[PDB]
């Protein structure tokens, strides 16, 4: 039920829906999410997009 | 709905 995640790896998004992010970035999940890819907002860069859940872990 | 349910990328 945590909403804040940290990026565990750098990720280059392939599509316009997805967020690129770098290892260590703090990401907050936005709205209702299900499945494997979740809409997120980077607290580090301000960008938004879908993230792959296997690239992140719950964070403070 | 499809955007959430897409295959994941492999880990690096």
């Amino acid at each position: 039920g945590v909403t804040t995640f940290v990026a565990l790896y750098d990720y280059v998004a392939s599509g316009e829906t997805d967020l690129s992010f770098k290892k260590g970035e703090r990401l907050q999940i936005v709205g209702y999410n299900h499945g494997d890819w979740w809409l997120a907002h980077s607290l580090t860069t301000g960008q938004t997009g879908y993230i792959p859940s296997n690239y992140v872990a719950p964070s403070d | 709905v499809s955007l959430a349910r897409r295959p994941l990328p492999p880990l690096p």
